[PDB]
């Protein structure tokens, strides 16, 4: 009926107070266009959507998205050129994501213009946007240049090139930033003669601008331009601009070159890399700002293996290793951890002998670093050098560092290494332990600071949780049982504490046979505090069923049952039975 | 207290659900209209 | 006396049930819309 | 893909929420419209016929939907494709699903070409008529009157005999359906078949072995009588109707009583005089009370449709003593049903005959112990008023109104105050002012309080009917002199009357004649009157104006606020709170 004319339906859906019910109306605009057909979609729907709509961000974004898909619903590509006016309105609005969704939709329906009508209606749109009063139109136009250039006549290719040149010399920094970003995207559709003629001058002009925001985005496009030029003329044009960009007084630009450095290297090949690009890497690692240093440090391994193999090793040793030697003792806890993440991969690149002579002092230095990220990032990449050096040659060279910061004066340091002991035992392996470590874990148990002893009993628990009840029974359990029964009565208590936490991982048979007889022998000891914790200890074991021997536990438990001892024993016997 | 703080939470829940409820209801209102709109359009296309 | 604590609970349960029902009813409604869309596209072609 | 209008429907029917499947069936037109017309007939309707099972509401929605599908299957030329599934739904056990399927069948019957009627519809009627389970036969009964008129004579005969076999069925459950559709079917039959086959089935079903079928046949009798020409009515209908009027189920005698005026103005006045009048008398003396209730309930209109020549004679000779003994009936519903209509016999007997014979019955009806008999006698008073004049009417009302107004009892005096306004609205004000206002005053000084409240609120109604100035004339002088009374209860009653009259008489009347009196009572010795003066001033206040209020009311409420009586203080300040501050 008259109230079902899809235009009237859309109208009465648009007078809603709620925005979610207008959003869900515009999100299903496909249905309105499909119900109107293709004759009335052009006759009345697109005129409606072009001028009339003034609503919030959320709605206009969906409208741009919908106009992006209306090609079939409008009559096919012979009539696609009428989706342009409303998307043009949307390409100038104040909210930025709506502008960019409209530009994305315009580039999408660009491919649907046949060159004949592409020249006719789609290019005058890009012109109008590039010449608009307020700059939002001009940023949108910057988005629209790359898509339509290639399939258009040569004269209008020249005209578009001129309009883009005009946009790069714009007054407002916002337009200049936009064009600087789209510079590479435009260069990809230009003929090589025009890339040298027109693109490289605009490139050098933007990279030598007053604002840093644009210089930043022109050195970004530098990697696309360098990939479009042959290595020979590449040196003359691109390298002045690049070298002055690496020495720019704004750390943002130097950060951008450090970031896109592993890509710039592959772009300019391995010759110019060896010549001018490696020293720029060196003074970027010696940069005055820390956040540039970290970005450069992340790019060391990606840079080293991507070198000319003949000169790669000589240059790595002479030119890059001293800078690491000083970067390991940097001041910022982020540069250090960033280089710690990737410095391990330099080991298959240098060989076993060179790694031992020149890389092992650096990894051992960054192992003793106080920052937890540096230590963890070093340990996380230990297989990288484990396969290059060998488990023996590796364990034998870090053991001194483990024992160094194991007997370090600061209790914080000793706790820091007890923390990382089990994951550093994940890559050292079941073997290549024992030696003087096990001894380190026991010396941990006799420590003065209580936090160290607590973390070390809870460390033995996880350290048999990774090797096995068999391993624990073979090497740890004897050292533990040996401590029960000794002059300093506190060590007996710590023996029983670790026995308590140890029974939580071994099956009944191994826990029973060897932990009960010496817990009861050391339980016969005169001191009341040792027996007191004996009772508390047999309480927590209990739970590991012992049933047949549980009773044999209840009878000596009654025998022991000085007031504190009795409290603990009675509470244990009540809870167990 | 402890029993009156929970009642305010419950009231807040019922308030939120009520707001959402209305929207969903009069969203279905539009949806049925759209089916009607399509029905009519199909009815015309056969002629 | 805080029997109101149980009636408010019943109200919340009812509202949650209705929310569930209406949502998975809207599902069927959208399906009908697509069905009519498809029928119209085919009738439009030939 | 999965948007196929049948796959969609299967998935819709698989959902568990019953309301979801219901909303699926309710909008089944959308599915068929998607399918079109070729695929609708070919694919959808077989899927609906053989295999569709659900709760009764869904089945009923489907039966509803199928009635409108005529266009969705190809116009009339193909409407018969709707017949299979509906027949399934006409055999369901549930009564409402069956009845809606029958509804849709009768609806799409008229969208059949007579050729299609014989081809597909009538065979379905025969199928349903000969079903093993009674639901089929009951459903079949309703389908006869729609297909008979446009089908050949031979099929007309077949239908007639199938219907005959339904009226003689062994199940009362379908004999009842046959008796229901008997008149609806006779209205489409040729006159010689209603004399030939309808009348015998009417006589057989009207004397069946079940009360239900008998009452249903005597229901479908009023249609039968209006199809024969008068003389034939007598020989045929009257033996059956006579037999019904003495049926042994009181429900059937009630049926005869309730349809009575329709039977007299269908059967013709002559044979009403011959047979209905004596049967009417025998129905007014009926053992079961509800029959007497319906018979008395239909007296005025029965006598209004009698033969114009003998009305008076017959009314006086045989009808009136039955009403004279129905006035003294035992049941209270019989008495009240009579009282609602005994009025309409005054315009029929004319002034003199109404005065002599109807006035005794009317007064005796007014003397009944009921809030329903008395109320019904006074409610409808204008028809007898304009027949017997206002004077001669009130000539025989005061010696009854006064007898109840000043009655020894307690409930009786209150009982007649409720209907004092409407007795006075109609029936003249000039009547009221002479004798009937002394009773409305004496009401207010009654020992019991309930009567006094009734009269005080009565006053408002009387000023609603008669006007502001009538109240100024007769009520206010007698209400203010009540204030001068040694008993303080009556001094209080003056305040209550003044405030119920303060909402009707406007600002002028209330300010001049009632505010000076209300302010004088503020001085009263008894504390009750004083705090009630404060309450009454609070009630009057709103209708007053500010200048008189702040000048005369506020100072007196202030003087009451210091009273060394806690109640006077409370109510004086509640007044001052609502009014002054």
């Amino acid at each position: 009926f008259d109230s079902l004319y899809p235009i009237a339906v859309l109208i009465d859906e648009l007078r809603n107070e709620d925005v979610q019910l207008r959003l869900n109306s515009i999100k299903k605009l496909s249905t309105i266009a499909l119900a109107l057909g293709v004759e009335r979609t052009r006759s009345e729907l697109l005129p409606f959507l072009t001028d009339t709509i003034y609503d919030e961000d959320e709605v206009l974004l969906a409208l741009a998205e919908q106009l992006g898909t209306f090609t079939t619903l409008v009559g096919g590509p012979e009539y696609v050129h009428c989706l342009l006016p409303p998307l043009e309105s949307l390409a100038t609005v104040e909210e930025t994501v709506v502008r960019d969704k409209a530009v994305e939709s315009l580039r999408a329906i660009s491919h649907e213009h046949s060159p004949s009508d592409l020249e006719a209606h789609f290019v005058p749109l890009v012109k109008r946007l590039a010449g608009g009063d307020w700059f939002t139109s001009r940023t949108s136009a910057c988005g629209l240049f790359s898509v339509c250039y290639p399939r258009v006549s040569s004269a209008v290719k020249a005209e578009l090139r001129q309009y883009f040149r005009n946009l790069c010399s714009d007054d407002t920094p916002m337009v200049r930033r936009a064009a600087a970003s789209k510079l590479g995207e435009f260069a990809k559709v230009l003929e090589l003669d025009n890339v040298k003629s027109e693109i490289i001058p605009m490139f050098s002009n933007l990279a030598s601008d007053e604002q840093d925001s644009v210089r930043l985005l022109a050195v970004e496009a530098c990697v696309n331009i360098a990939q479009l030029l042959p290595q020979e003329d590449l040196e003359a044009l691109v390298m002045p601009t690049l070298r002055q960009a690496a020495e720019d007084k704004s750390w943002r630009v130097r950060y951008m070159v450090a970031d896109k450095f592993t890509e710039l290297q592959k772009a300019v090949g391995p010759e110019i890399t060896k010549t001018d690009l490696v020293p720029a890497f060196q003074n970027l690692m010696k940069d005055c700002e820390a956040e540039v240093r970290a970005a450069a440090s992340h790019k060391v391994k990606e840079f080293c293996e991507n070198l000319s193999a003949d000169c790669r090793e000589n240059v790595i040793m002479s030119q890059i290793l001293p800078c690491i030697k000083e970067l390991v003792s940097d001041a910022n806890q982020h540069v250090k951890s960033a280089l710690a993440s990737v410095i391990m991969g330099l080991s298959p690149i240098l060989g076993k002998d060179n790694t031992i002579e020149h890389l092992l002092p650096l990894f051992l230095a960054q192992l003793k670093d106080e920052c937890p990220e540096v230590r963890l990032n070093i340990i996380s990449n230990l297989d990288c050098v484990n396969e290059v050096i060998g488990i023996r040659q590796l364990s034998q060279s870090l053991l001194p560092a483990i024992v160094e910061l194991a007997e370090d004066a600061k209790w914080r340091v000793r706790l820091a290494i007890i923390e990382y002991m089990p994951l550093l035992a994940g890559q050292l392996g079941v073997e290549f332990f024992d030696e003087k470590l096990n001894s380190l874990c026991m010396a941990w148990l006799v420590d003065h600071v209580y936090a160290i002893r607590e973390a070390a009993t809870s460390n033995l628990k996880k350290l048999v949780e990774k090797f096995g009840k068999e391993w624990a029974h073979a090497t740890i359990i004897p050292k533990v049982l040996a401590m029960s029964g000794d002059p300093n009565y506190l060590h007996r208590m710590t023996t029983l504490f670790c026995i308590n936490v140890l029974s939580e991982v071994c099956g009944q048979d191994i826990t029973t046979k060897h932990m009960l007889p010496t817990v009861l022998r050391m339980a016969g000891d005169p001191v009341a505090n040792v027996r007191f914790n004996v009772a508390k200890s047999l309480q927590k074991i209990g739970p590991i069923l012992d049933n047949s021997t549980l009773q044999s536990e209840v009878k000596p438990i009654l025998e022991k049952l000085d007031v504190d001892v009795k409290y603990f024993a009675q509470e244990a016997l009540t809870v167990l039975s | 207290m402890d029993w009156e703080v929970e009642r305010a939470e419950l009231q807040a829940r019922i308030a939120f659900l009520q707001g959402e409820r209305k929207g969903q209801e009069n969203l279905k209102k539009d949806l049925v209209r759209r089916i009607k709109m399509l029905e009519y359009a199909l009815k015309q296309e056969r002629a």
